[PDB]
Order: structure tokens, then sequence, then C-alpha cells
């Protein structure tokens, strides 16, 4: 069960970069809602930003957790730097889909997908 | 015979020797080296072996290959390390190529070849983008082809050609948007391949 | 008092297709062509369509190659810059509908996707001629405009 | 070759009927509400279903685990199979215990009131490849077919 | 249902939402939104256009290749009404000004034009119809806008007696004339979000229980005018027109409890603090205070 | 072999009409249904029988490289003619 | 009437005349609004307030797999045993037999190919079935 | 063509036409295929 490290070489060590980076994260939400003149409050983005972390709450190997702080660096990098334009950052939010139905009964009305 | 490319024995020779050559100097690396019946030469390599195989195929006299042609990648689904990195060579001293491979998985960074060849930089970040495999100690890894905030890695096998989403322009928004990606044509998927054995050579023992 | 109208739209009409100041995205392939159209041969010039224009000095936007998701929202803010009145010329089988790689997970099928489009000139690519067949078809859509009469009609 | 049936006749709308006792198309909703009215008002042997020859087990569990639920166990199948005795306690009594490939191990068959030919077509084939290679002797109690 | 309008897909551009439509008065205000909820869903819609081609382009992204057919039509003009709605099964009509023009008074947008819409759908079998009025429409009003709406609104109730009316206050949007117009100079206002309108119209359509009703479209919170203006001003950073259209600003928006709304139709209305600034960034160069 | 329907839309060679309660029909409002008055199985059938003088014949459609793959018909039977699979012609065995 | 899903147009469970459970996959959906029958019956119960402890196709065949574990068994032929039993039992009440000849349903030809809706509604069979009695 | 004429055929267009596109004879797109499904009609007469 040997394998190389990517960077963390435990999760302990992963969870400490992961808190830097949502604090990278929540410090820059008020910055992009000026810059990208988002329609968006501070709160909202800051929302959104704790709801993709939250998603990857289960994960245990640290190597999947040093790729998922890597990307999100990425990301962070492309907002702080403005190279995403205010469709990029927009895209987190879905605007214009409209919420598919969750409940067996509406799913069975629509159509034929689970 | 007109119609049938003409063999080359004293080229497949020479590679053939350099072949043994190079793995008798980097045993604690090379896994295999074979020549191609068309006389290119492949060394396979630990992926451990990246930076010291390189370093002593650019600096060695009797190799001295200067200039990166190509570094990409290859997915292979079925093997463990579905990720093959594929670095071609060229070396003008000799007037000779050589092609230099070697494997990793999705959560196995490869060691940055920037420090031997700088041509490097911008393949990495292609292998990044395309493939997602991690280079480590990279000067600046991020996406380079794909779109910001792209999801996924469109070079994998298992990666679908139109992908998830598609673009356009919403007046409510006033601005461009993604959503899930449907088709009013879906690509029609064709199955070409003969049910009659092509190449008697490559058959695989059952 | 209807026949003032239907004069001062053939004058403003005239003026309009007579000088049509396109800017050209030159995204691909298709761009070659048109500038075989400004080439000596074909001379878009002499029909008043200057060779480059300025986005805010530009009456035709020409989608001339492939549209990318990644270039899609530059090109749509070319567009909403654009003074009125503004045209969308497609020039080829990628901006008329993604063309080759129609099935790509990286390319907007059609430019109409991101902007209205007025003329479609099909072709991978089509030649200098074909191009400036289109362009003549949109001087001709322009010379069909009845603006003030339908002004003074409301 | 049947499987262009599937192209003719078909059901592609929920139907209910109208004022005048005719079926006319309606909606998902509306027509479960139909029925769900109904079945909530209805207990044990007023309720029956009978399952056709082409329903599969997913729904011919569903349709059970409904019923049961206004405690009715009329589950009812068109194809008899007698009940007395084990009935259809023990699978043995109602099942091709041999299977299909153990002809080919059979020495005898005796056939009883059945022409397989166009019951069950594969079956017989499977017979006549033992008749043909494993010199099967047959009888048949029954109609002299072919 | 006749087998082509069967839905199908996932409701994206591509799918077949089943709705074919014919929207009056597409190129206005509200019917941009109109159109582009039914495009987004893959409906079939025609576009009936008394103007240029030219100012239909922006229409034309809405939907797939095929779903956004355009007419001419003349609003006096009954054969051409035929043959905008013949095929369609719902007719949603959109057609007003805020002025009156010399060919076109507001007797003839808010009455006759409405009543031959809705007599010729009627005849052509069209099954649905959406006809939009206004929240303040009443005989008595000092307004010959809104007293014009009450007329129509009451012809169209009698001439297509299914017909869905709906009953608007002032909407705000990025392409309204009530937050733009005050940015560019006693009562209390109740205005609703443009998105929130639209969202009602669509499921309107889809609702069975719609038909023949009337509905009121207003927003979450009332406000006093001044301190609504007030609040515009400080929006768009700034130091703090016909008479009809000054009437209808300054006429209270009723209150019609019995009258079902947008939580009627499954929409949530939308704070005018959510998206003022929407509207209102660019004429850059607190919260109002809301009766309870 | 164009007809029009009880609507009057034309009847395409391949049998495609819209019905009665078809509103797709609506996007030919204005314009117009695009339909090829040629019909090739009413050309064809207009072709007479060659009469030949052999059990079999064969036929490239004409113009040799410009027609189609050069096929071989049997005329053994006087019931029918033989009939090219490619371009629909004739063939009658004489007496 | 509630439009159900042909054979074709699901991932079904059948069982054949061995025992052997086998399941079918969609080929195509199913045309119109009609959709797969055991989502008909969960949507029926969860409108009636007796809402069935399963909502998706794996459940439904844990619950299958309650009732006779072998329906689950995909390809596989589990062996059913106790003849004797069966037999003793089936001793205890005589019933006689009819006089009646043993006739099957289908004596020729002719009677092979419309025996369900399916083929009932096939052009093909009809002409099948016109060509070997004319 | 008046030196070499084009061969004769009786399908060949005798009138030309020049590009109708947004014109009242411009090419509308539609399916050439006939309806491959064909639904279950009810019985007219009333019977529950
Ligand atoms: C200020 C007064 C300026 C008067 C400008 C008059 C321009 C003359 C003109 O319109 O060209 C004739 C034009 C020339 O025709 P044309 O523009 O259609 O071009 C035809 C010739 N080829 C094919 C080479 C392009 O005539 C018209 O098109 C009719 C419109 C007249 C517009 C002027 C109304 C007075
Ligand atoms: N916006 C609001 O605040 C409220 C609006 N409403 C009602 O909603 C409907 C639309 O609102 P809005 O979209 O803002 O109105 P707009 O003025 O923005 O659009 C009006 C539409 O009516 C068409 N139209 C006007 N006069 C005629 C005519 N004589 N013949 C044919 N077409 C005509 C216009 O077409 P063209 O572009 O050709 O002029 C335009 O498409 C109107 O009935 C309006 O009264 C009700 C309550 C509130
Ligand atoms: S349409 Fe053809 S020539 Fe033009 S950019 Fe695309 S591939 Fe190149
Ligand atoms: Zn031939």
């Amino acid at each position: 069960t040997s394998v190389k490290p990517i960077f963390s070489r435990d999760m302990n060590e992963a969870k400490r970069r992961v808190r830097e980076l949502y604090r990278a994260w929540y410090r820059e939400v008020p910055n992009t809602v000026h810059l990208f003149q988002l329609d968006i409050s501070v709160k909202q983005g800051r929302d959104k930003v704790r709801e993709m972390f939250k998603k990857n709450a289960h994960i245990t190997d640290p190597r999947v957790v040093d790729l998922l702080v890597i990307k999100g660096k990425m990301e962070l990098e492309e907002t702080i730097k403005v190279w995403k334009q205010r469709t990029h950052v927009m895209r987190f939010f879905h605007e214009t889909e409209a919420p598919r139905p969750k409940d067996f009964l509406s799913k069975f009305y629509v159509g034929h997908d689970p | 015979r007109p119609t049938v490319r003409p063999r080359n024995d004293v080229a497949h020779k020479q590679l053939s020797a350099f072949g043994e050559y190079v793995a008798e100097i980097l045993p604690k690396y090379v896994q295999q080296v074979q020549v191609s019946c068309f006389n290119e030469l492949e060394i396979c390599i630990h992926p451990d072996g990246v930076i010291p195989v390189l370093t002593f195929l650019r600096d060695h006299s009797n190799a001295q290959f200067k200039s990166l042609a190509d570094l990409t990648a290859v997915d292979i689904p079925t093997r463990q390390n579905r990720f093959e990195i594929v670095y071609n060579l060229l070396s003008l001293r000799f007037n000779s190529r050589i092609r230099v491979k070697t494997y990793t998985d999705e959560l196995t960074p490869i060691e940055s070849s920037v420090p031997v060849y700088k041509a490097a930089n911008w393949y990495e970040r292609e292998i990044w983008d395309m493939f997602g495999v991690f280079f480590a100690n990279h000067p600046d890894l991020r996406r380079i082809l794909t779109d910001y905030g792209f999801e996924g890695h469109p070079f994998r096998k298992d990666f679908p050609l139109s992908g998830y989403v598609e673009l356009r322009y919403d007046d409510e928004v006033k601005r461009v948007v993604a959503e899930p990606v449907e088709l009013a044509q879906e690509f029609r998927k064709f199955d070409l391949n003969s049910p009659w054995e092509a190449f008697p050579a490559y058959r695989q023992p059952p | 008092g209807e026949y003032v109208v239907a004069k001062l739209d053939d004058l403003i009409n005239w003026a309009r297709r007579s000088s049509l100041w396109p800017m050209t995205f030159g995204l691909a392939c298709c761009a070659v062509e048109m500038m075989h159209m400004a080439a000596p041969r074909y001379d878009m010039d002499r029909f008043g369509v200057v060779f480059r224009a300025s986005p805010r000095q530009s009456d035709v936007m020409i989608v001339a190659g492939t549209l990318t998701n990644k270039m899609a929202p530059a090109l749509r803010k070319v567009y909403d810059q654009m003074p009125e009145p503004r045209y969308v010329v497609s020039m080829g089988s990628c901006a008329n509908g993604g063309g080759y790689y129609h099935y790509s997970y990286s390319v907007v099928r059609g430019c109409d996707r991101i902007v209205p489009v007025d003329i479609y000139v099909p072709g991978c690519p089509p030649t200098a001629e074909a191009l400036l067949y289109g362009i003549l078809q949109l001087q001709k859509k322009i010379k069909r405009e009845k603006r003030l009469r339908i002004w003074y009609r409301r | 070759f049947a499987y262009d049936g599937l192209k003719r006749q078909r059901l592609t709308e929920p139907m209910v009927r109208n004022e005048k006792g005719l079926l006319t198309h309606t909606t998902w909703e509306d027509a479960l509400s139909r029925v769900a009215g109904m079945l909530q008002s209805f207990q044990g042997n007023d309720v029956a279903a009978i399952a056709g020859g082409l329903v599969d087990a997913e729904a011919l569990i569903a349709l059970k685990d409904l019923l049961n639920r206004v405690d009715s166990d009329t589950l009812c199948t068109e194809e008899v199979f007698p009940t007395a005795g084990a009935g259809t306690d023990l699978r043995s009594n109602y099942l091709l215990n041999t299977t299909i490939a153990g002809v080919e191990e059979a020495d005898v068959v005796l056939l009883v009131g059945t022409n397989p030919r166009f019951e069950a077509p594969l079956f017989n084939a499977r017979i006549r490849k033992s008749w043909l290679h494993n010199d099967l002797k047959v009888a048949l109690i029954g109609s002299p077919v072919d | 249902l006749h087998h082509a309008v069967i839905p199908h897909g996932k409701g994206g551009r591509s799918s077949v939402s089943g709705i074919v439509a014919t929207v009056f008065g597409a190129t206005g205000f509200l019917g941009r939104y109109v159109v582009n909820h039914l495009g987004r869903m893959g409906s079939q819609v025609i576009v009936p256009h008394r103007c240029e081609p030219y100012d239909t382009m922006h229409l034309r992204p809405m939907g797939d290749l095929g779903q956004i057919i355009f007419m001419d039509w003349n609003g006096r003009d009954k054969d051409s009404i035929r043959r905008a709605v013949e095929h369609s099964s719902v007719v949603i009509n959109l057609v007003g000004r805020e002025w009156e023009t010399q060919n076109f008074d507001f007797e003839d947008v808010f009455v006759k034009i409405p009543q031959a819409i809705a007599q010729v759908s009627k005849e052509a079998g069209v099954e649905k119809f959406i006809h939009i009025s206004h929240l303040n429409a009443d005989i008595k009003s000092s307004s010959k806008y809104l007293r014009s709406k009450a007329v129509g609104e009451k012809e169209v109730r009698e001439t297509f007696p299914e017909a869905t009316i709906i009953k608007p206050a002032e909407i705000f949007g990025r392409e309204d004339r009530f937050l733009n117009y005050f940015a560019n100079i006693k009562t209390v206002k109740q205005p609703v979000y443009i998105v929130d309108v639209t969202k009602g119209i669509i499921n309107a359509i889809k609702d069975p229980d719609a038909r023949g009703k009337t509905f009121a479209f207003v927003g979450p919170s009332r406000y006093l005018l001044f301190d609504l203006v007030q609040y515009v001003f400080a929006v768009a950073h700034r130091p703090f027109t016909t008479r009809d259209k000054v009437e209808r600003i300054h006429t209270t928006d009723k209150i019609l409890p019995h009258l079902p709304g947008l939580e009627d139709l499954g929409v949530e209305a939308t704070p005018l603090e959510l998206k003022a600034i929407e509207v209102l960034r660019r004429h850059r160069t607190q919260p109002a205070k809301t009766i309870p | 072999g164009v007809r029009t329907s009880p609507t009057g839309e034309k009847v395409t060679h391949t049998g495609q009409v819209y019905d009665d309660g078809d509103y797709r029909k609506v996007r030919f409002v204005g314009r117009q249904k695009e339909v090829n008055e040629n019909f090739a199985i009413d050309l064809i059938a207009e072709q007479p029988v060659s009469q030949v003088g052999s059990r079999v014949i064969s036929c490239d459609g004409g113009g040799g490289a410009l027609g189609h793959p050069r096929v071989y018909i049997n005329l053994d039977k006087e019931t029918k003619t033989g009939t090219c699979g490619y371009c629909g012609l004739q063939f009658r065995q004489q007496h | 009437i509630l439009p159900g899903a042909a054979y074709t147009e699901k991932s079904a469970t059948y069982v054949n005349t061995e025992g052997r459970a086998q399941q079918t996959k969609v080929a195509v959906t199913p045309p119109g609004l009609a959709r797969e029958d055991w989502k008909i019956i969960r949507a029926l119960s969860e409108i009636a307030g007796m809402t069935l402890p399963y909502d998706t196709l794996d459940q439904v065949r844990n619950r299958l797999e309650e009732v006779s574990p072998n329906l689950v068994r995909y390809d596989d032929v589990e062996g059913a045993n106790y003849f004797q039993q069966a037999s003793e039992l089936s001793k205890l009440v005589n019933q006689q037999l009819l006089a009646d000849p043993l006739v099957p349903p289908q004596l020729t030809i002719k009677d092979f190919y419309m025996t369900d809706s399916i083929s009932r509604a096939s052009q093909t069979m009809a002409k099948c079935v016109k060509a070997v009695t004319e | 063509p008046t030196v070499k004429p084009p061969t004769a055929r009786k399908f060949i267009w005798t009138n030309h036409k020049f590009n109708l596109s947004g014109t009242p004879q411009q090419y509308v797109p539609y399916s050439t295929t006939r309806k491959k499904i064909q639904e279950w009609v009810p019985p007219s007469t009333p019977y529950k």
C-alpha cells in the first residue's frame, strides 16, 4: 500500500492545506464581487465557497485531497488575476438552469431518467 | 517490390546496439528496450528515472539528444498505470531520434523535466490540462488549452467526445452561460471493426 | 408625405450599404480567404468595404473561423460594443454550425448561439468570391430595409 | 420477426373515460389520481389483479406489494397451474427440472399433452439434436403433431 | 396529445416542451423575457411583428434551429392574426404602448387589438389564452391608459372566457420604464420583478387550474413613492414623459386580496433590493422603508 | 406524381405530408414546401422493356464507366421481366 | 389506461421455463408518455398514500431477492428438490381424468405466428399467417 | 454553350432560378420520413 505522495504525507497535513486554501478563498470573495461587478452578495459568494468545500468532506485519501487543493489553488489564481471573465465566475451559480425535480413523482412525470 | 516499404538493416543494428548501451549504463531505471520494424528506438523506464535518464541522453557525449521534439501522454484505461508519458528526443550530432516512455496513474506525480529541457514547460502543462497528470516542481503548472474553470481532462478515454456542458448567450442575464449539453443530432457511433483477424504476426497468445 | 419617407429610406439605405465597414474576427482558416477578398483580385475596398476597421467604427462583424467556448465571451463583448446599425456575417461551416468540430467539447456549435446572424456563407472555407457574394447579399438586405417607412406608421 | 409489432397499436398516453364513456387522453397526474381514489376506497377481495404473459418480475412484485397493502391477496395469472397438493410451494413442481441442456443427456423422452415445436421451438430443436446425435427415443401422448 | 407535441428531452435548448406559442408584442420589454423562457425549454415560438426584421434580431439566439418563427402582422388585419395563431396551442398577448400615437390610441392597443386577437384565437380553436392587463386597471382612473386596460380586460374575458388574465404592478428590470424612468428624471407602490412576471406567465401556460382565472402579480414589499425614488437615487449614486404617464406613477397600487398571485403559480416574488443595482448600475457615472 | 392533401399540402415522393393537427406545418406559412416534381418511380416506369435474344443480359446503366457497376440479369422466367437492381431498366427475352 | 413499456424498452427480469432468471436491457425508451411498469405502480402507491419501500431499479430487485432469492441470480439455474414431498401431497386428493383427448392449442404452423399482443400487432406475422393458409 | 450545347434531359430545369433566400420562395427544411410509431386509437363507442 506504499505510494508516492503529492504534497501531504497524511490527512493531518492535507487538512492544513485545505484550511489555508479556504482562508484564501474566503478573503478573496469581497474583492471578486467588486472587481467583477457581480450582482451576488459577499455572503452568497462565501456561501458558495463553503458549499464547494463541503461536498468534498468525505475524502480520506491525502493524495486526492492534495489534488483537490491543487485545483482549488489554480481556480483561485484564475480569479485573483482576472484571467476569468464575469461569465466564468458566475458559472458556479447556474442562474439559467431551471431546478431539476428531485422526488420520485416529479421525475416520474417528466421522463424516464432515474 | 514497388509497393512495399524497404527495410534498413544498418539502422536497425545501430539503434539496437545503442539501446543496449543505454540499458547497460542506466540499469537502475531501464525496464525495456525495443526497436520497431521501421527503426525507432524506444526506452521504457521506471518513472523515477525521468530526470537521470533524460539528463544522460541530453548530456552524454555518445547521445547529445539536445532537442526535445515532443512530450505527450497516452491514456490506456485497462492498465493499472493508465497514463503513458512519452518523450521524443532528437540528436543533431548523430542525426538520430529516440523515444523514452514511462507511466503514472491519476494520483502519482511525475517529476517535471523543465530542468532538462526548457521546451518541456508547455508540454507538461498540456499533459496536465488534457490528461490530469501532475508534474512535480513545475515552475507554473496550470491549464493551457481548455476554457477557464473547465472541469475534467478531455483527452482521457472515458471523457465524452462532446463533453458535459455547452455555452450560449442568455439575454435574461446578459452574458454567456454554461448548461448541460444537449445535441439536436447525437453523434452516431459506428462499429467498424471486422470480425476477421488482419495481422497474424501480432496475434496475442490465448 | 409617404413619397418623402420612401426616398429618405432609399438615401440612408444607399449610404449604409455603400459604406460597409467590417470588423473581422480572423479566428481560423476562413480568415485566410477574407484576406484574399481584400487582396487585389477581388479588392473589397472598391465596393466601399474598407480593409480593416476598428470595432467602434464598424458596421458588420464577420465571424471567420471556429468559435471556441473560451473565445465566445470575448466575441459577444465585441458585438455589444458595435455602434448600430450593426450586422453579423457568419462565414464558413465552423461559424455556421460548428462544422468539422461540431461534436467537440470545446467548440460553440455555430456563432448564432452567441450573436444574431444576418448572412450565412457556406463552405470550408467559402472561396473569397463566395464571401464577396455574401457581402453583396448583405448589401441587398440593407437595401430592403424600411426603417423610416415603418417609423412613420407607428 | 414480431418486433415490427412494437411499432403498431401502441399505448402512448394515459387515458380515462369522459362524460360520454369514451377513452380520452389525460395527464399522468390525473390518471393516477383516479386510480388512487378508487384504490383507497376498497380493501381485501374487492381488489384483484391479473398478470399477462409478457409481464416482468419487477412489475409483478410491485403490483403484489401494492394490493397487499390494501390486504388483497388476489394476485392472479392468466395461465393456470393446479394448486392441488404442494401447488407453487415447491419450485420443482412447476420447473423444467432437467434443464434444456439436460435433454442432450437423456435417453428416453415422454412428451405429454404438448406440441413443443410451436410452444417452445428452441426446446423442440434441442430434442431433435438429441434425437439425431444421441439416438434419443421420443414418445408422445397427445395429438399426432409433426 | 398529438404526437408532435408530446414533451421530450431534459428541458433544455434541444428538448421539446410541447408548447406551441404565438406571442404578440414579443419585440418589447416583457416579450424578450417571455420568448427567452419559452426557447430555453425548446418550445415552438411564433413571433408576429410589426417592426423591421432588424428589430427582431435579438430574439433569434433564444431558440434552437427552427424554434423561433417570425411573421408579419397588422393589428387591424384579422387575416394576419389568423395566420399567426391557427397552429398554436397558446396565445400570449403582450401588446401595448405607454403613450398614444397618431395611428394608435390607448383604445386601439388595449381594447380593439386584444379583442381581435382573442376572437380570432377563439375561432381558430386555440386552447389557452394569456392576456396581460394591469393591477390598477379601472374605468374611473384619471389615466386613459388604465381606463382602456379595464375596458379591454373585460372584453377579453367575455370574448375568450377561458383566458388567463394577468394584472402586474409596475415591472422593474434592465429595460423597464420604471426604475430607469426615475433615474432619468401620497403614493404607495408595489413593483414586481420582470423575471417573476415571466415565470408566472410560463407557469400559467402549464397550470390547468390557471384557465379562466385572473391573477395579480405584485412584488413582496410596498413602498411610498417618495421613499422609492429616494432609494433609486441612492443606488444610482446620484445627488437627491407624458401627462398620462405621470398619473399612472401617482396611482396607488391596488390591494386585491381575492385574486391569486405569484405564490399561486409557484413563483417567489423577488425583493427590489436584490435586483435594483442590476438595473441601475449603468446609471452610475440604505434599503427603502416599506409599509407594514 | 405529386398530389395535395386535404389541407392542400403537397405530398412528397417519399409519401411525406404533415397531417391536419400537426403544428409543424407552421414552418411553411409565408414561405413554401420544397418538393421535387420529377418522381423517379414514375419516370422509370415510362421506359420501355428491352427485348433481347439471350438468357442473360448485362446492364451498366449506360455510359460505361459513368454508369453503375455492371451486373448480369437472368431472363429465364417469362412471368415477369428482368429488372436491373441499380437503374431500374427492364429486359425481356424475345420469344 | 396506463401506458407501460415493452420488453425492448426496459431493463426487466424474466425467468424461463428452467427457472433461470435473465434480464433485458433498454434498447430504446418507451414511446410518448409511456413509463417503466414498476415505476407506474410505485408512483401510484405514493399518490394513494401507500408508498412502496423502493425507489430505484436496484431497490426493487433487492425486494425481489427478499421474496425469491433466485430471481436475482442472473443466468444461474438454481436446482429445486423435494419431488417426494410434492408427490405425496399430489395423491392426497383424487381428481378424475376427463375423457377428452389431449389436444394442443397449436396444431399447425398457422397457429404459431400470433399468440400475444406484440405478435398480433405485427404486419410480418400477418403475412406469415396469410402465406401458410393460402 | 452556343458551340457545344449541353446534353438535353427531360428532368433538367427549363427555367433557371437565382438565389431565393429571403423571399417567400426560400427553402424551408423538414423531415422527409413518415411517422414511425402508430398509436392505438380507442373505440368510438362507449363500453366501460
Ligand atoms: N411594463 C410594465 O411596467 C407593465 C406592462 N404591462 C403590459 O404588459 C405588456 C407589455 O409590456 P411592455 O412589454 O413593457 O410593453 P412594450 O411597449 O415594452 O412592448 C410593447 C409591444 O407591443 C407592440 N405594439 C405596440 N403597439 C402596437 C401596435 N399598434 N400594433 C402592433 N404591435 C404593437 C410593440 O411592438 P413594436 O416594437 O412593433 O412597437 C411591442 O412589442 C403591455 O400590454 C403592457 O401594457 C402591464 C403592467 C405593467
Ligand atoms: S469553416 Fe473550414 S476553413 Fe473555415 S475555420 Fe472551419 S475548418 Fe477552417
Ligand atoms: Zn442498370
